[PDB]
């Protein structure tokens, strides 16, 4: 039972750092997107 | 009546906004015109000094 | 190929460095507003400074009619360059300890501490590093490994990047485990600011990972008066709305506060000496009607016989 | 009648509101005194 | 363990010397570092006796 | 009488105060009983004449039991008459009238109306002599059917033995229902001036089993000082030891009390107008603190005695 | 008695009147005793407004 | 018994009264003693 | 034998604090207490 | 009210006959009552 | 000498609280009075000075 | 070593405030009390003296005691003395053989112990042991009523230390403490005391205050008026609650000593000793009680003689 | 009210009986000490006076 | 009738007088006291001898608190008055028809007790003398007398002897008829006016036979044996030692007492005196102690008083 | 009888005259013999004021 | 029954004065006895 | 052993004898004093 | 029941030692005080 | 024992003819004794006189 | 106990020799010194017969 919610939290854990990953991509698609108009 | 519920709202409303103007206003007026007072005593030490 | 053009143009960005996560909201939150300065019952301070090119003085606390502040409080802090170290000693030894150490001027490791003598002794560790555009830092409350190996305690990791030279979007990751036999708990949070071009006003809101939402503003109307609104809010919801405004000068410092709850707030500090300062604050609530008043004073003087003279003229 | 956590939630948001149009306002420059 | 009783301790003497020398440590990096390097009783006193 | 009369008229005699005018130095002037609050208040009145006293003045108050949210008194004072009202929220009345039929004999009344109390007054008349004070006040007078007094009844004497001394006496006496005979008890009352006014004794012994003992002395133009000393199987006192030192600018009040308590007023007028005032409290024997905060506005009614505030 | 009822009656009638109307005599003398005569609203505003 | 209680509390101010008396008095014989000196 | 904190006792006190307050006054201790100016 | 005088009665008789006597000695009538021989 | 030692720490303890008590009566009794006094020692010195300029 | 310089630093720092030796707990009512009143001196009946003086340079004298007509003093009394520079013995015997005894011995001029031990034949026997030093600036006593020990290794008797300091050369504050414990059934109780003494800067008049561990205080005053008169006041006052004000004046001369005496419970006494030959003085003592109206007289004499013919010599002329 | 006068009067009688009987104690062995002290002083001036 | 005039008798003393020396001169218990007292007389004439004296006394039962006495004195009639505290009025007064004949009459009232009053009448002849008193008289309804009647005569039958009887005659109310007592007495007078033998046998059974005598003109000795079946007697001997600043009187009883009386004069006008008595039978004692001011009303005796 | 009566009546009126006026008497001829003839006062105060 | 005690009385009273009447007789009685011898 | 009234008549008549023994021997003249 | 009374005579005991300690303490700070005079 | 009552019984009549000749004594010894000195002061005042 | 016994036999004759023997102690004292040394019934008898 407890495997699920360990399981739960590490998902959680690297969809953190996904999202944070992303914020780290985010000011190229920003200025590209501005680039593009 | 309504007039005597009307009154006492009134009341009761008048006095929580004088002592807010009160609270928000007295020590913001002490500070303002301590500050004025600074001012016009550097205006008054400039105006001997030149 | 993104990652070559990634560095030429995110070069060419011309991206600026964004505050810590605990300068956030230190604008609406610590400058505005009086609830870190809000206090009951009369207090005096007397700091004493030693020393300049170091930074070094020593300050006793008096305090009585309140429950936070204690009766007495023996503080002294040290400050050369890089290493900022603070020592609290309280009665019945409530020992507070804080350690600021530069790596450099972005990077910097600190320490805190703090023994209540009865309590469990509570200790973090933060690393700090900021970046040209990010901003990052990990702190861990209370680190303990089980006998299988495993992290136990609090751990906090947060992020901070400028998408632009106005905004900034991060987040923050909270994993906590108390025991070992229950699985630990994470917990993310997202972090939004906004500056404005002309440095005018800021817009601040986090969305906390308990649900809650902190929305802040605030805003400079001119070089002595400042002004800014906040809104906490958390099934079972509340929130208060708080707005405040900062009216500072040379000789006083005016701060007043509006809540949502049905309570007013002053806190006026007269530098009527350029030792000694008055200090006043008063709430008002007005749903039970009753009136918490504090006063309070700060003597500040000299250790050696230059800054004795430097205080005064 | 709804006396709900939207109730608290509308209100603190129009409080949100109307304190930020209070504060972009020019009133909010009139209540800065000149000096 | 072994380990374990040897890391119990050194925490307990750690902890100990957090909880007594922190502060005067703090006091002595200051006297340290001070030009004037004042006694004991000037150190804490508050008042501007120098 | 006429001999007589001019043999007393040989003493040379000084009038005595009052007996509400016994402990004025020590318990009004020194102390801060009366003043002393808790809580923030403000005060608003204004004045709209002068050659007749007359002024509204409004009463804000909140953190504290005794005194009102909301209170608006007036009152009026020409050569003879003095007119004091006081309404008050939930409709407390309280009413005074001082009327002078010479400079030394004079009739007062008070009235007070608490709306879910009995209706208190109080008639009191009050004749000083050349050397000698009486007084006699009557409080909720009303007489029985068969004709007897019920009521409380208090006569007071005072008379100056010498330029410095004056004893005298008070007698109570209270019947409440008439069922029960009334009581009477007797105080005696004792008061020594200096010779050159700087300070001054008196002592009190009270019917009720209690005693208070006071010294009032004035060390310059601008500082006074002043002791007291209260004390009542069951006997109990304090001791109260305080300082006045008023300026042109401030009024400071401090108290050292028995009862581990310290006490603190500050008037600091900083205009004209407005004035601040502060009074704090801090009980050692338990460890807490009574801090209270306030303010007076003193402005005119008219445009002339506006003139006259700021110059 | 009839005197008891008719004491009582007057005193009641006494205190109704010295409850309602006390303070409004007393300003009523005020108002009479000034130069000015200000009307309803300035003699109840603590306003300097004059 | 109350007529014992009223008969004390009489006692009680026909003494104030003479005391009151005596100290209408006596300053006048302090006054001869005053020429004495 | 104590045995009590007796009336008489707080009787004594108050007495002891009121003498010793007189003899405050009338030194010139307190006259140091107040200022020239 | 009518209360007991009997503590207050006798500490105040007492103290006052105390009072009287150390201004009675310390008088110079006291001086008076000595001899000059 | 362990009954001793606590007799001292005892002493201490009453000393520190001693020390608190005066501590915060001196400055309770002191500092509005220390406002008042220079206050009016501010004004003394604004009359002198408004005087000497006048004559 | 270190301590002892310590210790000889901070003798020298006390020495730099100049203090005086005030006197003893037991000398702090000596003016009012002793040499004013004549509550130690008054008695009733006729009673006889004397004592003759054997020897001067050891003190030594031998005195019998006739006494008739009183309740404290008895029919006869035989004591005597014996004083040399360090050691005063006194021993007392009685009819019915009450024998008291007192014994004086000083280690120095400043630190004195003494024995006091009374058997009265039928009562049980009083001893109390008593230790006295003065400091320069301070006294102390600790005397202990019947000491005994319980099989417990617990201390069963009184046991009263005093301590007397001088803040200043004229003031002079202290305290005593009585720890009382009868049996061991029932524990032993604890009282403290208050002790206050004010000496005037020319050595005029003297104020001291007592407040006993009873409630009961004790305030008195002493005045010197001038080098042959004196005079003194005192207070004194204890659901029992009751008080008694005295009032007296010694006026002594080289032919006689006079003490009068007014109390406020409505008695009077007189206490006259008139020398009329070097040998024989008279003495007399009268007190009239007001309040309900009675007399106590007793009047008496003392002989002194010598024991030797030099003595015998000195004492004519 | 001549009876209150003639208590008046047993007061008065009582008191100063009492006064007198305290006077004459407190008064007559003080004189006789002052007037044998007084005697002897005289005698000494007179043995004084005829040895010079 | 001429041969008794050739006898050469002398005028004895009288009844009062015949125990003078031994009972009042000597002994003591009529000046006795206990407590203390003080004595104020002034004296306002001596040609007519008039003085006022004061008496203050504490602490016995026989002395009063407040007494008031004064004395009148010319050349033929006394008049004493005495007033006391709640009004004990005592007034005794002498009248001399002649040097040898005089008349007292002797009043006391107690306020509360019945009134004595006696009446004396008394002569002295050359060689005898007679005097008879009377306690309250008054006659009955019968004509009959009721109270006290005492009638005394004394004849020298010789110039050292003196033999006599005194006769009390007594009746209380008239109901029972009154008894009489016939009493005798003896006085023998040495040549020398040494020492002097006087004896009484009582009605009562009692007997009382004492001696006086003088040893010089200082001092003085006398002894007292009193008896009254339930018998009983004490035997007294004391002396009187006088001189001009003071005078000592000692008492040793067969009671197991002895008594003690010194009356010491230290001024002109004050004079202390003190008694004692110490009853070894019961070991107690009873001290008094005392003073007398005599003072002048007017001038004359004031210079007079002093020197 | 009536003769009875009579002499019960005087003797009561000098039993009244005998206890109130015996002394004053006394006084009053003392008073008559002086030649000094002193006032009221000092005839009865002990002084020797003359 | 009293009449006797009356006669006894009056017969001592008449023995009394017969004895006193010897008495006035006894000096010629004693003197010229001593004539005798 | 008596324990009559005639003892005690016995013995103040004894004690007057041996006062009136005392009183007329010249030993009470050497209890006077001389001056 | 008697332990608390033994406990409430030990804070006596040990009460009137601080005070003891104190009034020796007091003439040192005293004199100090009056050396700043 | 009886040698111990007789003693107690000589011991005790000592104290009673003790207290008895001071009693008896001491008041005669100091007339006496006052009488000498009035004697010699008289024959000095003769002697200076002649 | 055995020492009980021992103490209360040693205070008891501690005891009587206090009382039988204190004060011919002291006059031991007293009489060996003096000079003159006086025999046992000059040493008690109040005369000055020496
Ligand atoms: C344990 C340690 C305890 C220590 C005890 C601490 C006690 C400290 C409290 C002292 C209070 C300050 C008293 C005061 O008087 O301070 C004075 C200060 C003004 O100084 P100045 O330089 O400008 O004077 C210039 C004057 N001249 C222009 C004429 C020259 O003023 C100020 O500090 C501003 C104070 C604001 C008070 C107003 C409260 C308003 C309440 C509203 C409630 C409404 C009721 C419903
Ligand atoms: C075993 C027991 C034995 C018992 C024996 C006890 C013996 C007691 C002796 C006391 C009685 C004798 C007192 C006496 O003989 O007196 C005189 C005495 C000596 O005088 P002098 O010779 O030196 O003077 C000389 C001046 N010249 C030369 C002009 C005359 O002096 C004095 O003792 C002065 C003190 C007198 C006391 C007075 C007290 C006041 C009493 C009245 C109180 C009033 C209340 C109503």
């Amino acid at each position: 039972e407890k495997r699920a919610h360990q399981e739960q939290t590490e998902k959680t854990l690297k969809q953190a750092a996904y999202v944070a990953a992303f914020l780290w991509v985010s000011p190229m698609i920003w200025h590209l997107v501005k680039k593009q108009w | 009546s309504f007039v005597r519920n009307a009154f006492t709202k009134s009341g009761n409303l008048a006095w929580t906004l004088t002592t807010t103007a009160l609270l928000l206003g007295v020590p913001l007026s002490l500070s303002i015109l301590a500050e004025q007072q600074l001012i016009e005593m550097e205006k008054t030490f400039d105006l001997q000094s030149d | 190929d993104t990652y070559k053009q990634l560095h030429s143009h995110r070069q060419s960005l011309e991206l600026v460095n964004p505050g810590t996560v605990e300068n956030l909201n230190k604008e609406v939150s610590r400058d505005v507003f009086l609830s870190q300065y809000f206090f009951t019952g009369l207090r005096a301070d007397l700091n004493k400074a030693f020393s300049m090119n170091p930074a070094f003085q020593t300050s006793h606390t008096f305090s009585i009619g309140s429950q936070a502040l204690p009766k007495y409080a023996f503080s002294a802090l040290f400050a050369n360059d890089n290493l900022f170290a603070q020592g609290n000693i309280d009665n019945d030894l409530s020992v507070s300890g804080r350690l600021n150490y530069g790596w450099d001027k972005k990077n910097i490791s600190k320490v805190n501490l703090q023994i209540s003598d009865g309590q469990p002794t509570m200790c973090q560790l933060e690393q700090d590093y900021q970046a040209s555009d990010f901003s990052v830092n990990v702190k861990t409350l209370n680190p303990s490994f089980s006998e299988k190996g495993e992290f136990t305690g609090v751990a906090v990791a947060s992020f901070l990047q400028s998408v632009t030279p106005q905004l900034a979007l991060g987040l923050e990751t909270l994993y906590s485990r108390t025991d070992g036999s229950a699985p630990g708990d994470a917990g993310v949070s997202y972090l939004t600011r906004y500056v404005s071009k002309k440095q005018d006003w800021i817009f601040s809101g986090q969305l906390q990972a308990n649900g809650a939402l902190i929305a802040s503003l605030w805003r400079k109307v001119a070089q002595n008066v400042e002004a800014g609104i906040e809104t906490t809010l958390q099934p079972t919801v509340e929130g208060s709305t708080t707005i405040g405004a900062k009216y500072e000068y040379r000789q006083s410092v005016y701060r007043g506060t509006l809540d949502s709850n049905g309570k007013v707030a002053c806190f006026l500090e007269r530098k009527v000496l350029p030792t000694l300062s008055v200090l006043f604050c008063g709430e008002i609530d007005h749903f039970k009607n009753d009136t918490k008043i504090g006063c309070g004073l700060q003597f500040e003087t000299a250790g050696n016989q230059e800054l004795l003279m430097l205080q005064q003229g | 009648f709804k006396e709900s956590p939207l109730y608290t939630i509308a209100l603190n948001g129009a409080f949100f509101v109307a304190g930020v149009a209070f504060i972009q306002s020019p009133l909010m420059d009139m209540l800065a005194p000149q000096l | 363990d072994e380990s374990k009783e040897r890391i119990s301790k050194i925490l307990t003497l750690t902890h100990n010397v957090a909880h007594y020398g922190w502060i005067p440590f703090v006091l002595y990096l200051g006297w340290a570092h001070t030009s004037n390097r004042p006694n004991f009783l000037n150190l804490l006193s508050p008042l501007p006796s120098v």
